[PDB]
């Protein structure tokens, strides 16, 4: 978005200042769908020296004479020459500026306009800077923020020391990685994007994209009316242990609950009988194991059962230790057929091992399973979509970090989801991701299209869940499957 | 929601 | 407004291009709220070589990529400098300009956008230009103007040879005349006034204005609750005659539903029996006459009548013969009292009289009317603001010019009444309004501040008529100005 | 319509047996909409020998094995070549027929469909076609009749001897004149008109009309926004009398209610002043008679105020002595204006005034009235449509006949109106007819379109009235206009 | 709704 | 009701 | 409802 601005500038020919009154008239339009007519209300506009506190000041401005009240605090030692101009504007129309801060200031108004800075913060933020964040982030007055609340770094969400906390922001263009990854997302508060006269080709040249409706909508798999199962595809899941019994069930059923044709489980005996017992409708293939766990011995039963399927899926509650990742890294290396990878199998890979396989694969690590799995910390991998593209490009695969924000990559595009709630943090949850994808694979779509369907409806069936979110559990989310698909629709 | 247009 | 847009650059400093840019994205955002999501259509922007053209190109580079199809028509031979920068624009962004209108082009595209001609067209419009404009009105294409339907005289809303006919119309700062005058407020369709960024009180500068709901509401008298009739004041209304029963009857109500406390009419006997016998809360004083008709010898009887009250009325159904107009002259002469002049009491009026009174006075013409009194033509005198002010100040009166349109001036401040329909051509309207305005002078509001009030609710009362309008008549109007103020509350 | 059929055969080729089964579907479909699901019923279908007959055994045989029951009495001697052919596949397919009528056979059925006669009927129905359609008429069966109930004349709507009662009549191409005019009316039910593929051009080429609710909207004059009173015309009504006050201010108001801009009454003194003490925005002009009728003394002041209006209407309450006889005919002989002339203006009128006058005039007459102006009783003018059309040619005239189905006619165009009830069977209907008609002349409508819009819409505002029709008066008729208009846009 | 019939 | 925001 | 359609 630097390049952009730049480029519609330099190259296109648009005056900075068209871009800069765009910006802020489309933040009094968004104040105003937010807070009805303005005309009643008092705004303290805080404006740092670049271009962010430009935005501000063209804010400020279009607000004289039409408000209560308004007062500009201008907060920094220099300023851009578009923030220099909108600041002698502000004057010439009879605009109040003050350059102290005074904290009771906050008590003569109503709204506080976050202009300090936006895209060029770099750095902690010390001094007065963080004290005024600090005695506005105290004040409960409604906070809208200039393009990213103050504090935020655009470029991971990670605050810088203190940030504002905003009710309302509103960005230029494209919203950032900032606004979409926490703590950012959180201090965003609701977020408008503001189209200020970029080229359209410009904006769509961007390679990282936030998940919408639209765009699993499109990609939602046709279902011609003369179809049968194997129209839909063929899941194999391996999965289970005499440890994780139910593991299998949410996995299985949540490829059948995305329009799955056939979903077969292979469990070790007698966990399998668990399966059927709730969901008879699955295939839940008994294995003879030695002691309730999968080994080598059960190698070549599970390449037999993959012959006849579109997927397979493999890892939720497999346990591990030495015997599971012998089979896990074996049967991956000679499988011929898209696996998706979670779970206890994440924890045994050899990732030499997606190096040389032909098929592809997608892994459905949380941050943890990331963490051992490339040798860091958890806060090292933990919405970092750099190391994740990385990953996913030299291991030929399609890489899905979990978290609240799930991040979807397979080293060229990069996808953001923000469906879901806090009922998800709860065991079972990813199970049933797992066989959401396996699903939609075997109905056609690509690792990546399957991922990014995926991780959307089962975000966005935990937001069907009519009571406490807490109270949500995987079962109830499986229920609610089939409803988000027929509201995406 | 006058700040735009007046009818 | 040329000043305005002058000074907002030339003494304020806000660069040309921006007021320009604010322009266009006024008329999408304009266009958004009248059509819906604007993606499905296809718009042919037609541009003049000035700055309305510039709007244009304006308007069409920020439909680019987002809607179905935008094609510019230039129709020009030379561009202003903003337009020159803002077809730059158009074109950089990839944007198509053809420079030949061909009649087959209209059938590709659903809204035409009128960017040829603004405040700038200057002569009847002959040629190509009369062409193109003939072709877009007999489309049946929706039709956005910029600033005014192009054709339309800015200053005087008459019709320079021909010119567009509007759907909507989207002007900046303020209505211009030709969009509140006709033709031209026929043409405009629907009008919506945006703000491009104008300093407030270069906007507030303005000296004529439209009467609006706000401004009727504030100067709407206050009812104090320990009130007595003489609170709200006393009219006398001369009036009637053998010929003309109804008028007086009219009047007087006029002034009782508007919360007069006192009225009294004085009519020719037995004609005065009339009124009580509709509506026996009027009080109608018999006057003695010897042919129907007031003259001199009713003169003392009616300055006694007058010494009681706090306004007179006088003129409607007076006739006009010799000895009427020695009557309404002497009396007017020696009236020491505000006096509503009307009707017949027009048609005779000695205007040296005016000149000579103590007294305010508010005159309520038709263009009939006021073409007798100032011996000119009706087609000289209808919507001619000017002339009416200048007859306001010579005469130190108020002048309310009525028409679809009414003109209200002292002089120095002129205000236009856009309220009323179809249903008030027709008999007795005038004598209604006429008795409001002596009413609303009764009851404390300046001449001026009376006959604007009155204008407003006289046709907004009209439009709160339940049935077709051609069937209203006065004596219904009567009944819903009751309606007409607490719907103005 | 004969010629219709035969033109449709021979000319464009159609086959008479396509027109026959189109005709007798049509007849299905009808009983469908107004039956619902037809399985359920019991059909007793009555066959003459003519193509009426014919129609009738393609309605009985596409009844067969669709509902309970179809029986068919054939009634004739012999069978038309269409009637023949659908006799005999109507045996082909199952269907009985007997040729002997039994009282108790309506006992056994629940819809009769009465196919004995259509248009071909000629004379008196005597014998046991008779005997027939009385038992049908006492049966209280539900009664469908194809094309015109058996027994009208279709020419005239006379019953002739005895006329089976419908309560549904399904007829082709066009409605008969049989259908619109009473007693047939009556007779007829619920009308639909079947289109059984005629040319649409023979359809159109028919010169008599029922006025429609669309015919009388697109006629409805236009009210330009910028108008003015003398837009919408004036109108000058000379009428009343001592005897008979109250016809002018119902004729006054008629002309305002229809959107007017100025009514001016003559009227006798002092009946002038009962006009404006009811309507004060009426003008009523005190006329100075000797006894209280209008005379020639009289003559010189009615041109005087005809010289500024559009349109004269003349003779509600004027009363009929000679003196009131010299005055209308030397009036309307002098008077260059078009006049609509009503009540006692007919009763006195020398048609030779009509033929010497260059300006138009409109006729309105009852039967009664219509019987004295051409010398005849009024069983031989009633429903005269041809009469009327003669008299309208021979006089150039208007000839607006007023009955429960009102003809307009200029000679070349007549009209039927439809609309209104037996609340107008009551003094003074008639009277806010007239202004009507004269308040749309003066509003620019030919005489011809001023009167059907006219009978149309009072018809209709009679409808409109809310209680019992038999309270209606004319007083609320004309509070009902303004809705009528309403409801017709 | 009125290929087939007029009311 | 897009041209100038997305949610 | 069935005289000429049958769904
Ligand atoms: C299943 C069993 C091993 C429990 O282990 P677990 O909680 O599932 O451990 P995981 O491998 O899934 O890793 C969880 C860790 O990954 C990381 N983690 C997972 N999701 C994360 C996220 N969105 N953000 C940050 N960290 C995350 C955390 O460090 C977390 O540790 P925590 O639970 O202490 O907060 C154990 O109870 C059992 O069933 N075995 C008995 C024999
Ligand atoms: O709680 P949680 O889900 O474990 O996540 P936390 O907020 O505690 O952060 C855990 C780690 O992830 C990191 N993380 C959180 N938000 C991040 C962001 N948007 N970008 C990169 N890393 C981030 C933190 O730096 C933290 O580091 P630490 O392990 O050295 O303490
Ligand atoms: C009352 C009587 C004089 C009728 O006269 P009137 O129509 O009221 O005449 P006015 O003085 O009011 O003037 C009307 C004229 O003024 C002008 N006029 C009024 N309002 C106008 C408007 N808004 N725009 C343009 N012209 C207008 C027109 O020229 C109009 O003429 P028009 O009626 O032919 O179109 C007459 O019928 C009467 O009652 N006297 C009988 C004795
Ligand atoms: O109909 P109407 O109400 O009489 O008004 P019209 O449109 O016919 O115009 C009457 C006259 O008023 C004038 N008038 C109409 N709109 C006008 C405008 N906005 N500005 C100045 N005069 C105007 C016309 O020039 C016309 O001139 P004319 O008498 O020489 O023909
Ligand atoms: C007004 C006064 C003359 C009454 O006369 P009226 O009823 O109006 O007489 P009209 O000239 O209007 O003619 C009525 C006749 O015309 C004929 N008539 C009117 N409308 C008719 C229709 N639609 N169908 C058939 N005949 C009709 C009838 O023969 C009717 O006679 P009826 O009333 O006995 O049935 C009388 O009461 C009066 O006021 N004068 C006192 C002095
Ligand atoms: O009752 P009404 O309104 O007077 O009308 P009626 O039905 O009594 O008929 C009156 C006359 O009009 C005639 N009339 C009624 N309907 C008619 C029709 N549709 N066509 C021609 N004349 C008709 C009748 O022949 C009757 O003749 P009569 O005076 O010799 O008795
Ligand atoms: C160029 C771009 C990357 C950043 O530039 P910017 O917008 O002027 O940057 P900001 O307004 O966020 O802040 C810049 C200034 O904030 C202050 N700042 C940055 N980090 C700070 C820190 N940690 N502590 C204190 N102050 C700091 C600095 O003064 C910095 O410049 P400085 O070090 O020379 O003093 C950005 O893309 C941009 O120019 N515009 C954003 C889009 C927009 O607003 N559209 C309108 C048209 S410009
Ligand atoms: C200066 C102002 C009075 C008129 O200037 P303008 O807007 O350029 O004028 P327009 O666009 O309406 O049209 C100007 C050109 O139209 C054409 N035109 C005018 N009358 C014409 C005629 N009768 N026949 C053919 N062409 C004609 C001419 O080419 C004229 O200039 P030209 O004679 O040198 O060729 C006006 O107030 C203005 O500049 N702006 C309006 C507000 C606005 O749009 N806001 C944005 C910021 S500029
Ligand atoms: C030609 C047309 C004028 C009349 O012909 P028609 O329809 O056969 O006539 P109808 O069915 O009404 O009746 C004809 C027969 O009824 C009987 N009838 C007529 N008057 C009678 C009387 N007063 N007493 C007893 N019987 C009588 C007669 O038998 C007559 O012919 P007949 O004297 O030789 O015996 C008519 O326009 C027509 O042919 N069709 C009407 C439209 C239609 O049905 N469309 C479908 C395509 S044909
Ligand atoms: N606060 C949250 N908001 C949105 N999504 C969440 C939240 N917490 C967890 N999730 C989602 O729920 C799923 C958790 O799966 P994960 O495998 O990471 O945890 P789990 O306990 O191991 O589930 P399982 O027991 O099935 O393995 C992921 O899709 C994750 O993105
Ligand atoms: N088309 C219209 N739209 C809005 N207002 C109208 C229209 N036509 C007339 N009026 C208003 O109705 C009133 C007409 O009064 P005016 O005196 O001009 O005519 P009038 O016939 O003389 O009425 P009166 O008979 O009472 O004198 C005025 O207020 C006028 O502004
Ligand atoms: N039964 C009816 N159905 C429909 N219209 C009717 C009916 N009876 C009368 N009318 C209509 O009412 C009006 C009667 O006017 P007419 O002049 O014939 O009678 P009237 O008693 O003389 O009325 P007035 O006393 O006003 O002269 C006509 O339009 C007529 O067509
Ligand atoms: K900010
Ligand atoms: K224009
Ligand atoms: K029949
Ligand atoms: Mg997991
Ligand atoms: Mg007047
Ligand atoms: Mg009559």
């Amino acid at each position: 978005m630097k390049e952009i601005d730049e480029l519609t500038i330099k190259e296109y020919g648009v005056d900075s200042r068209i871009l800069m009154e765009r910006a802020g008239i489309s933040v009094v339009l968004a104040m105003e769908e937010e807070l009805g007519n303005l005309s009643d209300y008092r705004f303290l506009v805080l404006c740092g020296g670049g271009n962010n506190g430009g935005d501000g000041f063209v804010v400020a401005r279009n607000l004289l004479g039409v408000v209560k009240d308004v007062l500009v605090v201008f907060l920094g030692k220099k300023k851009t020459p578009d923030c220099e101009y909108n600041y002698g504007l502000y004057k010439k129309f009879g605009g109040k500026v003050v350059e102290q801060f005074e904290p009771s200031i906050l008590n003569e108004f109503d709204v506080v306009v976050d202009a300090i800075f936006g895209t060029g913060l770099r750095g902690e933020i010390t001094g007065e800077y963080a004290e005024i964040i600090n005695l506005v982030n105290k004040s409960g007055k409604v906070v809208v923020s200039v393009d990213v609340p103050s504090g935020i770094d655009s470029n991971t969400g990670k605050v810088l020391r203190t940030a504002v906390k905003a009710d309302l922001t509103v960005t230029f263009g494209v919203p950032k990685i900032g606004h979409i990854l926490f703590p950012g997302r959180d201090l965003t508060g609701k977020l408008k994007v503001a189209n200020i006269g970029h080229p359209v080709h410009l904006i769509n040249s961007i390679n990282r994209y936030v998940i919408t409706r639209e765009m699993v909508r499109s990609l939602l798999p046709e279902r011609p009316r003369d179809s049968h199962k194997g129209t839909y595809g063929k899941v194999l899941i391996i999965a289970g242990s005499r440890l994780y019994s139910g593991a299998p069930v949410l996995s299985g059923m949540g490829s059948l609950k995305v329009g799955t044709g056939l979903v077969k489980l292979a469990v070790p005996f007698p966990q399998n009988l668990i399966a059927t017992s709730r969901f008879p409708e699955l295939i839940s293939v008994p294995i003879d194991t030695e002691k309730g766990f999968f080994s080598l011995q059960n190698l070549q039963e599970c390449l037999e059962l993959s012959k006849d399927v579109d997927v397979v899926a493999i890892g939720p509650g497999l346990g591990n230790n030495e015997h599971v990742r012998e089979f896990v890294n074996e049967f991956l290396k000679t499988l011929e057929k898209p696996a998706v990878i979670d779970a206890d199998a994440i924890n045994v890979l050899d990732t030499s091992v997606l190096k040389e396989r032909k098929s592809p694969a997608v892994l459905t690590p949380h941050p943890g399973e990331m963490a051992r799995l490339v040798k860091k910390t958890v806060g090292d991998v933990k919405y970092n979509y750099e190391l994740a593209e990385e990953f996913a490009k030299e291991n030929d695969c399609v890489l899905v970090l979990k978290s609240a924000t799930t991040i979807v990559t397979d080293g060229e595009k990069t996808l953001f989801n923000i469906t879901g709630n806090t009922g998800l943090s709860k065991g079972g949850s990813g199970d049933v991701l797992t066989g959401m994808i396996a699903g939609f694979i075997a109905q056609g779509l690509s690792p990546l299209e399957a991922s990014t369907v995926s991780v959307y409806l089962h975000g966005f069936a935990a937001e069907l869940f009519e009571q406490d979110e807490r109270g949500l559990t995987a079962s109830e989310l499986l229920r609610l499957i089939p409803e988000a698909i027929r509201r995406l629709k | 929601a006058a700040w735009l247009f007046e009818a």
